[PDB]
């Protein structure tokens, strides 16, 4: 009623539903998915054309070599919000002159995200992120929330229909971590048509990839060296 | 009524219900406790398992102010590691001011105070976490200070934050904690856990232990899975 | 920061209507210009003899030939007191002199009037009396929230301030000693009173060619012995 | 510029000349230099006469509202530290040097300020140019607890020998003495230059003057 | 609207400087001083609820200064911030005036401070009043309180919290028939005065009595076994 | 009212995001067309009465020599982008003494869009979304290229876009009009035929703006007496 | 900071009109009575007085009627809080003339200065706007005597006569009847400001202390400015009283 | 200070402050100006009662230059803010260029300071619109108007205040290349444009011209009274 007008007034049950209105904003998104190995990792992600003669849009941002991320929820406000990361992973080497730990990104990542909460009229930045990266303790996933939380992970799926991915992510859990490069592909582009409907599946076009690995910097995929990747797959 | 919509603005009966919704939202979060005895200060904490797809330690719940002063915070995340780093520049700029730890009675102080900060203004709003703050020195001894969400501390022998605590208390009280040893007190911190968690609403969970005093040498240590799975086997004598 | 004082349907300012109507409610005030000497007599009313009369006194000193009573808020009052005891230093700082009243009102009045235009804050809840001395002129003024200063011969404040005034007007007139001054403030001030009147109970001082001074309970009850 | 003061067994007396110079010459022979800052409590500036003109200003102000709002005695020592940090907060850019002294609840005290705002407790000094011919003076002869008419003698040709043994230091002496039951003014205390007189008068006769133009403009 | 922030009524009063007072009562306690001959005693009762909490860490009685004594009676948390922010005025006091703060000077300070949280709007005030003891050395021992409207004035004996007219009617007792007033005799009123208002009979261990006197001129907490002494005699 | 600008929605969308799209239905209709041979632009110039000149109203203006620019929704909002428009693309050619590519043109003023807020702001922040739709044409190292945005900062790649009010039935005819080769003159049939329709008035040569860039000639206007030719190709 | 307490006086009436100046020229509306001439060997400016009361010292000047610098002079209506503000400012903006252009400021320049303040106020700020309403009189070297009119909301105009305050109708009813331009001189239009000053005064008996004239003229090169003894107001109630009955 | 947004958006996207704003705009006086050949004319009524109110200070026919004039209609308040800092920024503009300013360079300005104010945090809206006419180089004249929405456009002819489009029905009508040919046309022709909203008029329409690099030159009452005298 009364206790959604911002995000300082707290509820009788103690919550905030500006924080909540944001949270159901990144699931307003496309559909990503992501998964690693104990060597690599491979990021999955759906793009869409706002219309038929429009080009798909791009929803993989590059930030370190080693590092990349899918952006689900609000353009702009991932824009922002990346300018932020690769600011700070730029000052990282800019300082340290190392590769940006991915947890310690993430990090920095919701103390971002907690500053407007905590104020009034500041808004908390309504875009959900699935990040990926490779350091000397192998690769990395991780997920954040506009509400500031993040976890770590062997594997996710986030935006609309992630369910029926997430469930495929855990009967092949097993296998994730002993299959190589050519394999998290397949088990991810099968991952990707659970979130998908039932007419428009896969096609090169608009699904894009990208790939870290031990030896291997992150490398983005979009359709001559994806369409032998879609070749040998069943649905 | 309008009475309740800001911090700044006191109730016909003279109190600040923004306050009270805020310590309501720590009733939803996770239980954890801790017991101090001569030995030192032991920690554990039940950590609730969302999904089989999150890594192994993912969602850590023992926070580590500072080398001698451990944390476990019951409520907003995103509240708690707020003050998380808050609570570490508080130490770290008492190392940078006065060149040695912060004793507990005074870095509770400090920190309740800038909760409280918050609660006066009507222009942000109060933390919704509570945690409970451990430590260990030899001048000192194990203390344990539990700092609530309107920004209070108290000594405590033993506290519990989260859904369950006054039925956790009562259990500390029917045994005597002082004379106990560390390595005695994780046998009981285990046992209550498992006391609280049933299946009922709640899937699984995992065990979340940490210790300070003699045995960690006064630092701040977390518990491996040896003396871990050790541990719940002394509890799985009697709960199983 | 936005102005909480606005106009009403009618011109009026809406926030100072009710600070006049504040201090008309406040503790009973009377004063009296009369030859050379002006007569400030106030009521200091203990709930309880636990109470301490010597810790807080109503009448307070300007400076040495200038002092202040009043009728209202308590705490808006030493807010008054602080920030006019500071005007009347930063005036000796400048114009190294004993400050002249009319001037001293003045500055003063001007504070009330800051506080009915910027936002986030409200008028004052003090309508203060004030007496002065300079270059052998007695001067009796008096000044409510509303910033408006006015001057008068006798005059009263407070509770029942109505009845005070038609009682000045019809027994006080010219020609009257600093001695009948004094007695003449204690028989208006007998009227707006109620019950046994001790020293403590009334707190008297005037303003005289040595200066502002204060008067103590023992010639007070000298006084009141008619 | 000679400034001086002691303190005695039932009270303190501070010295001062009345003379005043801007560096080539006497700016004004009967200058008076000792302020007011509380009935019992009074001070004196040496050093550049404006600024401790301002400060002693700015001092008796402050401690005016001090012993308005407390109602109470003021503390001498509460004056010396409002002059110090006002010249800590200009980094010593007033060259105001303060001599404080006077009589409180505790007793009669005596400090001084130097204009870099260093403090000191002592029962005598002097301040100014003329400051080591009163200081020589007062330190040979003084005794603790002297009568107050034995301490009278002593200051009085303490200041005369501080203006005898200054350029800078002239005209009358004003002595103010402060006592427990009470504060008195002195003014011109001690004169000890007689020859006040002159050997001829000068006088001009009307129509002397080369004027040129003249007008009247009634009042 | 007058009774959200602070502004002047249609009476002219101020309703969150009274919902200010009724904050004073759900504190859940009740404390006493009596300002004395030679002496100052405050009496306030010590609440330990957990077995679990610790006693020593539990304290209702505060030190300003050496010779100034201090109890708070109303919201903990608006209590122990206040405190800290009179130490902070009291050591102003001494870096600048020189010596030790007075007790009347100090409840005036504290005053001015809730004076400008009850003009502005910006910030509102807080629900503990602060009874403050000592012994000055012109008057002799001066024994104050302030309430959070600001109005402070010099009491024989002080009462708040929960008893207010009962714990002044005990008092009344006491002036009226012009009692003795010594260190013991003090005790003897103000132990009595909570005991029989509150129906219970304190044990040593269930208060807490902080005591000044002309020879002892700084503050100090008495021991159980000293207050066993002033009980069982007492008795 | 009752919340701020910053405020979601239950859906989690900004208010003024949301309304800012459609006041955009409000402004005059301009399409572009991206072919092989250049980038065409085409609007009308909307005159409501005979007392207005037509050389007071510009709804195509140029950003660099070979980059083109279209307008539409509000006219306020769009002549502030302008001047940053044109200086963030000297300043690249100040800096990097180059053309800038027009996906870096629509980059730079994309930025500008999201950047609306009260709180911790500068006095140079602006209250209100652009309530603005443009159309980025330009000729680069790449070939022709035509671009779109709209007042979330969105900036897509597209082979022929239209905007204002009969963007809704205009960008549904662009799809039949365009096919493979087109060339830039036969699009600019294509570009008179849908216009046409779309627009209330009669088509006249005076009555619309025509302008194209081309891989081996700048950025140019087709005044009166070109446009005379255009239109008698009908 | 909270927005429910925002009342937002910059929002426009549906007809294109302002809540709080509106206001502000109604409370005028209830101030006293206060006019002005314009005459060809002076100008004139007097005023009644509300406030009687048999205490009342008014040991000062005139009430209402202020002195901007040696060759101009002003009269107030409105509430005496903002007056007091916008003397000081008119004083201070006309003195700030004096540091720069060094000479005696033109009646137009310390009128189009403050109104240039009372629109900014309206404009911007969150500040409720100015309650009074302000008359002006003087002499420049350009224009001559001058008499002007201001308003709460910024705008002003020149006047030859007009009134402010209670029974300013009345009043610029019969300034448009007798008022003889070009014809009337000082000597003239102090008699006629007496009559209109009695018949718009429903308040019986007026006396030298009830009423208020003051006159500003240049004599031999020197703006010459003064306010009427009571005795001498006393002896022009003589004059028309004759004149009346 | 004071810091908050004051315009804000509607479902529809239509701003009511600046709608509003354009109302005050629709109730001032009326005034007219109508480019010529090498001349051009500003009129307006005014509204003087009882001859007093003087003459000199009613005066809404301004100029920024000495080849730039203008007029408004709203409210008179708000002009004297604009005019002032139009002309600050106009003669500024002279610092920057040696050369004069054209009309179109400095209506850019004006009109961008009620897109500014308009948008600005805890600012307000302009409630004038004014007509900036002037003459560029060669001797070409300009006409503009500004709006409160801080739009601006180009006119041969144009009105404002009440009943400005019924004096544009008059423009728009007898506006031909045949108008405005000499200056005995132009000259009848804004004065037959003011004749249809005479009511109780008489010599209280005013009117002003300006003629290539001469200044601009205000026509005497007398004068007014010899042009309305000739109808046939």
């Amino acid at each position: 009623n009364q206790y959604d007008n911002d995000v300082t007034v707290w509820s009788p049950q103690g919550r905030i539903h500006q924080i909540e209105y944001a949270m159901e904003a990144v699931k307003q998104g496309s559909a990503t998915v992501g998964l690693k190995s104990k060597t690599h990792a491979v990021l999955v992600a759906l793009k869409r054309a706002q219309s038929e003669l429009a080009a798909h849009q791009k929803k993989i941002l590059h930030v370190d070599n080693h590092i990349g991320i899918s952006i689900a929820g609000l353009t702009a406000d991932a824009r922002l919000l990346c300018n932020f990361m690769r600011q700070e992973c730029l000052d990282s080497r800019f300082v340290f002159d190392r590769p940006l730990p991915v947890s310690r990104l993430v990090s920095l990542i919701g103390s971002k995200t907690q500053i407007p909460t905590q104020r009034y009229g500041r808004r908390p930045y309504g875009v959900g992120l699935l990040i990926a990266g490779y350091d000397d303790m192998g690769p990395h996933i991780f997920q954040t929330c506009p509400s500031a939380n993040y976890f770590d992970c062997r594997a996710m799926s986030i935006g609309a229909r992630s369910q029926s991915a997430r469930t495929y992510l855990e009967r092949h859990m097993s296998e994730f971590m002993e299959c190589n490069l050519n394999e998290l592909v397949k088990h991810g582009l099968r991952a990707l048509r659970e979130t998908l409907p039932a007419e428009q599946d896969l096609t090169t076009k608009n699904v894009s990839i990208g790939i870290v690995g031990k030896d291997l910097e992150f490398t983005i995929y979009d359709d001559d060296d994806v369409s032998p990747f879609l070749e040998g797959l069943e649905e | 009524t309008g009475y309740d919509l800001s911090a700044s603005t006191f109730s016909p009966d003279g109190r600040v219900f923004q306050v009270e919704y805020a310590m309501k939202a720590v009733e939803n979060s996770s239980t954890a406790i801790g017991i101090r005895c001569k030995d030192g200060v032991v920690f554990g904490v039940e950590k609730l398992v969302l999904s089989k797809l999150y890594e192994e330690g993912s969602n850590k719940r023992l926070f580590n102010v500072d080398r001698h002063v451990g944390m476990a915070v019951a409520g907003l995340l995103a509240d708690a590691r707020s003050l998380a780093d808050i609570a570490r520049e508080e130490a770290s700029n008492f190392r940078s001011n006065f060149g040695y730890n912060i004793p507990l009675k005074h870095l509770a102080d400090r920190v309740a105070m800038y909760v409280h900060a918050y609660t006066l203004y009507s222009a942000v709003r109060p933390f919704g976490c509570s945690f409970m703050l451990g430590s260990y020195s030899v001048n000192d001894g194990a203390q344990l200070y539990m700092i609530d969400p309107s920004g209070v501390s108290y000594g405590y022998w033993g506290c519990a934050i989260g859904k369950a605590r006054q039925a956790a208390k009562t259990e500390i009280e029917k045994l005597q904690m002082k004379e106990m040893t560390c390595r005695d007190v994780v046998k009981e911190v285990a046992k209550i856990i498992y006391i609280v968690h049933d299946e009922v609403k709640d899937k699984a969970f995992e065990l979340e232990l940490s210790w300070v005093g003699e045995i960690t040498n006064g630092r701040h240590e977390i518990v491996p899975k040896d003396v871990r799975e050790e541990a719940e086997k002394y509890a799985k004598e009697s709960l199983k | 920061s936005f102005s909480l004082t606005t106009f009403s349907p009618s011109g009026k300012l809406v926030q100072i209507e009710y600070a006049l109507a504040a201090v008309a409610g406040g503790a009973p005030s009377v004063g009296i210009k009369a030859a050379n000497g002006v007569v400030l007599a106030t009521e200091k009313k203990q709930k309880s003899i636990l109470y301490d009369e010597r810790s807080v006194h109503k009448v307070e000193p300007i400076t040495k030939h200038i002092g202040l009573v009043y009728s209202g808020m308590g705490p808006d009052y030493r807010v008054l007191v602080h920030r006019a005891r500071k005007l009347a230093q930063q005036y000796y700082l400048v114009y190294q002199e004993p400050i002249p009243t009319a001037q001293l009102v003045q500055r003063v009045a001007s504070v009330m009037q800051e506080y009915t235009q910027s936002g986030g804050v409200r008028p004052f809840g003090v309508s203060l009396l004030i007496c002065g001395w300079n270059e052998g002129r007695p001067y009796l003024f008096q000044s409510d929230p509303s910033g408006a200063y006015f001057a008068w011969k006798a005059t009263a404040m407070g509770k029942n301030y109505v009845n005070g005034k038609t009682f000045l007007e019809k027994r006080y007139n010219e020609d009257l000693e600093l001695e009948d001054a004094i007695h003449t403030a204690i028989l208006t001030l007998k009227e707006s009173f109620e019950g046994q009147m001790t020293e403590d109970n009334i707190e008297v001082g005037i303003c005289n060619e040595a200066g502002f001074r204060r008067l103590t309970p023992t010639e007070v009850k000298d006084y009141l012995a008619a | 510029t000679t400034i001086a003061g002691l303190v005695f067994q039932d009270g303190v007396i501070l010295g001062a000349d009345t003379r005043a110079t801007n560096d080539s010459v006497v700016a004004d022979k009967i200058c008076e230099k000792i302020h007011f800052i509380a009935p019992k409590i009074y001070c004196c500036g040496a050093g550049v006469a404006a600024d401790a003109e301002m400060t002693t200003r700015m001092a008796a102000s402050n401690m005016e509202l001090h012993a308005l709002s407390t109602g109470r005695e003021c503390r001498v020592a509460t004056v010396t530290r409002m002059l110090r940090q006002t010249l800590f907060r200009y980094q010593g850019y007033v060259g105001a040097s303060l001599i404080v002294g006077g009589v409180d609840f505790t007793g009669p005290q005596l400090y001084s300020v130097h204009p870099h705002g260093s403090y000191s407790r002592l029962p005598f000094t002097a301040l100014g140019s003329g400051q080591d011919a009163a200081i020589a003076v007062l330190e040979d002869r003084f005794q603790p607890n002297m009568t107050l008419e034995a301490a009278q003698e002593l200051l009085v040709e303490a200041i005369t020998a501080g203006i005898l043994g200054d350029l800078g230091s002239g005209g009358n002496v004003d002595a103010c003495v402060i006592t427990a039951a009470g504060a008195k003014m002195l003014r011109a205390l001690s004169s000890p230059t007689k020859p006040i007189e002159r050997s001829s008068q000068y006088r001009f006769a009307p129509g002397t003057t080369p004027v040129l133009s003249q007008t009247v403009v009634p009042l | 609207f007058d009774r959200h922030i602070t502004i002047f009524s249609p009476e002219g009063r101020l309703y969150q400087v009274e919902y200010a007072f009724k904050a004073i009562n759900q504190g859940g306690l009740t404390s006493v001083a009596v300002r004395g001959k030679d002496c100052a005693v405050i009496v306030t009762q010590k609440k330990v609820p957990d077995k679990l909490l610790d006693s020593s860490t539990v304290t209702h009685l505060f030190k300003i200064t050496e010779n100034i004594g201090c109890v708070m009676t109303g919201m903990t948390a608006d209590s122990r911030s206040q405190v800290q922010r009179a130490r902070y005025e009291a050591a102003n006091w001494k870096y600048k005036y020189g010596y030790e703060i007075p007790v009347d000077m100090l409840c005036k300070r504290i005053a001015d401070i809730s004076q400008v949280y009850t003009q502005n709007a910006e910030m509102r005030p807080l629900g503990c009043c602060m009874i403050l003891i000592g012994i000055d050395e012109e008057q002799g021992p001066q024994v104050y309180k302030c309430d959070p409207a600001g109005y402070y004035c010099g009491f024989k004996a002080t009462a708040a919290g929960v008893k207010q007219t009962e714990s002044t009617s005990f008092l009344e007792k006491k002036v009226k028939k012009k009692f003795d007033w010594t260190f013991e005799q003090t005790v003897e009123t103000a132990i009595t005065c909570l005991s029989t208002v509150l129906s219970i009979d304190f044990k040593p261990s269930e208060i807490e009595v902080g005591v000044v006197t002309v020879e002892n001129p700084k503050f100090r907490i008495l021991t159980e076994a000293e207050i066993d002494a002033h009980l069982v005699a007492l008795a | 009212y009752d919340r701020g600008v910053n405020t979601f929605s239950p859906e989690g969308r900004l208010f003024q995001v949301e309304y800012a799209i459609e006041a955009i239905k409000l402004g005059s209709t301009a399409i572009g067309i991206q072919t092989s041979e250049g980038v065409c632009l085409a609007v009308e110039k909307r005159i409501t009465s005979p007392l207005m000149e037509p050389s007071s109203i510009e709804k195509i203006v140029e950003i660099d020599a070979h980059i083109g620019c279209a307008m539409s929704g509000l006219i306020a909002d769009a002549k502030t982008l302008i001047d940053k428009a044109r200086v963030e693309t000297q300043n690249h050619w100040f800096t990097y003494n180059e053309t800038m590519t027009v996906e870096s043109v629509t980059q730079a003023v994309s930025n500008l869009a999201l950047q609306f807020g009260e709180e911790d702001a500068d006095p140079g922040a602006m209250s209100r979304p652009f309530g603005v739709a443009l159309l980025f044409g330009g000729v680069d190292e790449k070939g022709p290229q035509l671009f779109h945005m709209d007042p979330s900062g969105t900036f897509v790649q597209c082979d022929a876009r239209a905007i204002g009010s009969a963007s809704e039935g205009a960008q549904s005819s662009l799809q039949e009009v365009y096919h493979k080769s087109m060339t830039l003159k036969e699009a600019i049939k294509s570009s008179l035929i849908i216009l046409k329709q779309v627009m209330e008035e009669k088509l006249n040569a005076t009555n619309i703006e025509l302008a194209t860039v081309q891989p081996g000639q700048n950025f140019h206007m087709f005044t009166k007496e070109e446009l005379e030719e255009v239109i008698k190709d009908i | 900071m909270s927005r429910r307490y925002d009342s937002r006086t910059t929002i426009f009436s549906p007809e294109g009109r302002l809540y709080q100046v509106e206001y502000a020229m109604e409370a005028i509306g209830h101030a006293g009575t206060c006019l002005g001439i314009l005459a060809n060997d002076g100008v004139l400016l007097a005023a009644e007085r509300r406030n009687i009361h048999k205490l009342l010292d008014e040991v000062f000047f005139s009430e209402k009627i202020y002195k901007l610098n040696e060759d101009m002079a002003c009269s107030v209506a409105g509430i005496t809080s903002d007056a007091n503000v916008l003397t000081n400012e008119l004083r201070l903006i006309a003195q700030r003339y004096l540091l720069q252009y060094q000479e005696p400021i033109p009646c137009e320049q310390l009128v189009t200065a403050l109104c240039d303040i009372k629109q900014a106020y309206t404009q911007f700020g969150g500040k409720r706007p100015f309650g009074v309403s302000l008359l002006y009189i003087g002499w420049d070297k350009h224009y001559g005597f001058q008499l002007y009119q201001s308003d709460p909301s910024g705008n002003y105009g020149g006047w030859k006569a007009t009134c402010i305050g209670n029974n300013s109708a009345a009043a610029v009813s019969m300034l448009k009847q007798d008022y003889k331009e070009g014809e009337m001189t000082l000597k003239s239009a102090l008699a006629l400001a007496i009559k209109v000053l009695n018949k718009t005064m429903d308040v019986s008996k007026l006396s030298a202390e009830k009423v208020e004239i003051a006159t500003l003229t240049r004599e031999n090169g020197k703006t010459v400015i003064r306010v009427l003894k009571q005795k001498e107001v006393e002896q022009l109630i003589k004059k028309h009283e004759e004149e009346e009955a | 200070s004071y810091d908050r947004a004051i315009t804000v958006f509607s479902p529809d996207g239509h701003l009511f402050q600046v709608e509003y704003a354009q109302e005050a705009v629709k109730k001032g006086s009326t005034a007219v100006g109508v480019r010529g050949k090498d001349i051009v004319v500003l009129g307006v009524e005014k509204k003087s009662v009882a001859k007093l109110q003087d003459e000199r200070t009613v005066r809404k026919i301004c100029a920024l230059d000495d080849n730039v004039c203008m007029a408004f209609a709203g409210l008179t308040a708000d002009a004297r803010i604009v005019i002032n800092r139009a002309r600050v920024e106009c003669q500024s503009h002279r610092l920057t260029v040696e050369d004069p300013v054209t009309v179109e360079y400095i209506t850019r300005y004006i009109a961008s300071l009620k897109q500014r104010y308009t948008q600005s945090n805890g600012r307000r809206p302009f409630g004038i619109s004014a007509l900036i006419v002037g003459f560029d180089f060669d001797g070409t004249p300009r006409l503009y108007q500004t709006d409160p929405s801080g739009t601006y456009h180009a006119w041969k002819a144009n009105a404002i205040g009440r009943g400005a489009k019924s004096v544009r029905e008059f423009l728009e009508k007898n506006y031909t290349d045949e108008a405005i040919e000499t200056d005995d046309l132009t000259i009848k022709l804004v004065i037959k444009a003011l004749l249809e909203v005479v009511q109780s008029g008489g010599k209280n329409i005013e009117l002003a011209v300006m003629r290539r690099d001469q200044p601009l030159k205000i026509l005497n009452p007398e004068e007014i009274e010899k042009y309305v005298a000739e109808i046939e």
